[PDB]
């Protein structure tokens, strides 16, 4: 028959075994996941195995279905999904070696523990332990204690294993004609849908780029007014010229500054904004926060979610003897069942996070109408980004007052519009250079532009001159500071929150005009109207079935990122930081250190 | 002379769809009571006739095809239906005059480990035409010749279900029961 018939069967072959090898491969790893064990460790790495294995041999056998006699743009692209492979193409003790390092990386990551020099008893993981006294600490010398201390302690035994990671990563890059590892992440981006729809995997960085420019006079700005308010609770540390020490910035690497909210709030005898202490106040538990979230998505027109969930979701800390990774994640294991493992705490942080990974369950709940190949976000961006719209409306003073946690007298005024638009600004603006940065030295790894023999120069050189921010005590290349955070170590790519951040405002700019809302976007409330649920579903049900520059054209109007929405959604604050900062230096000196003092 | 409704529905054994199983209903008094009040029955859809009058109409013979399928497949059994079920296992005539009766059964079919027993065909060249059966087994190959796998473009036509007890319930485990009721220009056999 044509060569069109061929591929549509053959593509049916597929669909079924590997909806059966993904299910069990997923099966395993929540086993692993919810519950580390030398049993289950095993049991994970042979259920990939055989996916893998599977997988590669499939990628081969769909080359002889050429993609130029296809005329059905749906089976052209599950087709070609399927044409580049992955660390099959490497020696069978090549991606022995390999796999073994992201499992070692992977265990030293969740298994490490720093110990107290005053107590050597007192030994503590970073989750929870490290983390609580990187979000909650006030002492300059506690916090040191715990940042330098996960640096060295997993931080340099993660080295020797990064450098045998890019050299093995790059070699299964260039085998699949890649020129590097951060070349193929790159390729999520990559469009070559239809006409006009096209993006090139070296345009991500162009564009990139580009935007990051229009975001950095804002974030000088915010960074100049945190680091005059931290001088305030670190007097004798902080130097109003220069960068932000890094154990001060609200957690163990200074991705986000929600922490400093308490620290540089401005106007801190109005209700709080952080509905921390009124959650706690009322007895909110894990459960709470998660059928919260559901009320929202129902509201909207979403579905709620499934029985399954309930059931099967690890929502707090087992706390039964079980060692968990704690990072929060929503798994969609295939075969409808949908689950979140996260270890939930009465938190603010954490009712926002439980929604951010409720968009990612409710993404995967539309496009399961897609066909296998198929059900993915358009790119990675999108995925954490439908989260990230749901707390954009959850966070606001009317969603809170409406849900119980600001009281019912409770009434906007331009002072909590500037409380709510700075809190907003140290979680989505703070961590923009942090992201921006941090893929960037991952890049330049990869690509061979640093060498070895200067990681960590330029590691510390980045973060003083693009972030603001400086290392509270020298670190050699014995150090391998960047693979402490937990992405890193665990082989995952970076810049989808960076892309997602710039995609979070172009979203809700386009449903809060479906909501018909009138005023700032920042005031938009999502929350009730189904008619803009039904927009965003129309998207969520697409999948990665268009490519991602029409998918975005069709929800916004335009095809690339935009940052526009993101500077009006932060326009009042902007104004007001210029004019705390009329008589202040804003930006950083590079050249002074905690340790050159 | 009560009709033995309890030995289709309540049988141990269900077969797979593709190789569904009819038992003949002859001579007997039907009481569909047992059936339209109980809560079990996630579908219980009639076709030419109504729920509640079943206790009183007669029929020639009554036919019960029992079959599992998967939560998302059982709005396939049911007339000017398509897809893999009603065009390669299971085919209702539009002309449909019956009941279609399912329930979940995950605690019964499905397994932690996972149960692989029930199949469905997922490869066959043309559909099948009402209440025909195709138990044939005989690899697949689009031009339609006769091939042998491993080679190319050559595939087994028989697909299993994957039924694990924590899937989504579209994907879970439904044991189907399709009664026909049959007119013929004979007497009545069976009855309310
Ligand atoms: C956590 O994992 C362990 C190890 O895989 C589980 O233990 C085993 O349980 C199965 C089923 O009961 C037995 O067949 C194995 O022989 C057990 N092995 C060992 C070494 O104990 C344990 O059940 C899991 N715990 C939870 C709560 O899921
Ligand atoms: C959503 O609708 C309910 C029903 O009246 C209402 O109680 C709630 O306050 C609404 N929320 C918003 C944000 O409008
Ligand atoms: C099957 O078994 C149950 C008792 O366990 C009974 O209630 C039911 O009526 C029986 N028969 C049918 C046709 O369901």
């Amino acid at each position: 028959s044509t060569t069109e018939d061929l591929a549509k069967t053959f593509l049916e072959k597929f669909n079924s075994e590997a909806e059966e090898l993904s299910h069990q491969s997923s099966l395993a790893s929540w086993s692993y996941n919810t519950n580390i064990t030398d049993e289950n460790v095993q049991k994970m790495n042979e259920a990939g195995a055989r996916w893998s294995a599977f997988y590669e041999e499939q990628c081969k056998l769909a080359k002889t279905y050429p993609l130029e006699e296809i005329q059905n743009l749906t089976v052209k692209r599950q087709l070609q999904a399927l044409q580049q492979s992955g660390s099959s193409v490497l020696s069978a003790d090549k991606s022995k070696r390999l796999n073994e390092i992201l499992n070692t990386m992977s265990t030293i990551y969740s298994t490490g523990k720093v110990c107290n020099p005053s107590n050597p008893q007192e030994c503590l993981l970073l989750e929870p332990g490290l983390d609580a006294i990187m979000e909650n600490s006030k002492d300059y010398n506690q916090r040191l204690w715990a940042w330098e201390g996960w640096r060295s302690e997993v931080g340099k035994q993660l080295r020797p294993l990064y450098e045998e990671y890019v050299v093995l990563k790059n070699e299964m890059a260039r085998a699949n004609n890649y020129e590097d590892y951060g070349d193929y992440w790159r390729g999520d981006y990559e469009a070559e849908g239809p006409s006009g729809y096209d993006y090139s995997r070296d345009q991500l960085i162009e564009d990139v780029e580009r935007t990051f420019a229009e975001i950095k006079p804002l974030y000088e700005h915010l960074h100049a007014y945190v680091r005059a308010k931290l001088m305030d609770t670190y007097p004798s540390h902080i130097n109003p010229t220069g960068c932000l020490p890094a154990h001060l910035l609200g957690d163990m690497w200074g991705r986000f500054w929600t922490n400093l909210y308490s620290l540089t709030v401005p106007f801190g005898q109005k209700p709080n904004i952080d509905v921390t202490d009124a959650m706690v106040d009322q007895s909110w538990d894990a459960k709470r926060i998660f059928e919260e979230a559901e009320k929202f998505f129902v509201s909207v027109g979403l579905p709620n979610m499934t029985q399954g969930f309930w059931e099967n979701s690890m929502l707090t800390e087992p706390g039964d003897g079980r060692k968990v990774v704690c990072h929060p994640t929503a798994w969609d294991l295939g075969k409808g069942d949908f689950r979140i493992k996260m270890c939930t705490k009465v938190t603010m942080d954490d009712f926002l996070t439980a929604h951010h990974e409720m968009g990612h369950i409710q993404y995967d709940m539309a496009y399961a109408v897609q066909p296998y190949l198929l059900r993915n976000g358009a790119n990675e961006g999108f995925h954490e980004a439908v989260g990230e719209i749901m707390s954009l409306s959850a966070a606001t003073p009317n969603h809170l007052k409406a849900i119980g946690l600001l009281p019912p007298d409770f009434y906007e005024d331009s002072e909590t519009e500037i409380n709510f638009l700075l809190k907003q600004a140290l979680t989505i603006v703070g961590t923009l250079p942090f992201t921006y940065m941090l893929e960037k030295w991952r890049w330049m790894v990869f690509k061979g532009e640093i060498p070895k023999e200067e990681w960590m120069k330029k590691w510390w050189e980045m973060k003083r001159e693009i972030v603001g921010v400086v290392e509270p005590v020298p670190h050699d290349e014995t150090y391998c500071d960047p693979a402490a955070l937990f992405h890193v170590a665990n082989d995952y790519s970076f810049i989808r929150y960076y892309t997602r951040t710039i995609y979070q405002f172009q979203f809700q700019e386009a449903l809060c005009q479906t909501a018909k809302h009138e005023g700032p976007l920042h005031k938009c409330d999502i929350s009730n109207s189904t008619e803009a649920g039904q927009k965003l579903l129309q998207m969520l049900s697409l999948g990665k079935s268009e490519p991602w520059t029409l998918a975005l054209e069709r929800i916004v109007g335009v095809k690339n990122m935009d940052v526009r929405p993101l500077l009006n959604y932060f326009e009042p604050l902007f104004t007001w930081l210029k004019d705390q900062n009329k008589n202040s230096f804003v930006g950083w000196s590079t050249n002074w250190s905690p340790y050159a003092d | 002379n009560l009709c033995p409704f309890g030995e289709v529905f309540n049988a141990t054994k269900f077969p797979s769809v593709y190789a569904w199983e009819r038992k003949k209903i002859s001579n007997c008094v039907a009481d569909y009571s047992v059936l339209y009040n109980s809560t079990f029955f996630s579908t219980f859809k009639c076709y030419g006739v109504s729920a509640t009058k079943l206790n009183d109409l007669c029929f020639s013979n009554v036919y019960a095809d029992s079959f599992v399928v998967k939560g998302d497949d059982v709005r396939q059994i049911a007339p000017g239906q398509t897809g893999v079920i009603a065009d390669y296992n299971y085919k209702l005539p539009d002309d449909f005059m019956g009941c279609v009766l399912a329930w979940n059964t995950r605690n019964i079919d499905a397994t932690s480990t996972g149960n692989y027993n029930y199949k469905y065909r997922y490869l066959r060249h043309g559909k099948l035409r009402p209440f025909e059966r195709d138990i044939s087994n005989v690899p697949f190959s689009p031009d339609g010749k006769p091939c042998t796998p491993p080679a190319l473009n050559c595939y087994w036509p028989l697909n299993d279900y994957g039924f694990y007890t924590t899937t989504g319930i579209g994907y879970q485990p439904y044991r189907v029961v399709v009664l026909s009721f049959e007119l013929l220009n004979a007497p009545a056999t069976v009855c309310g």
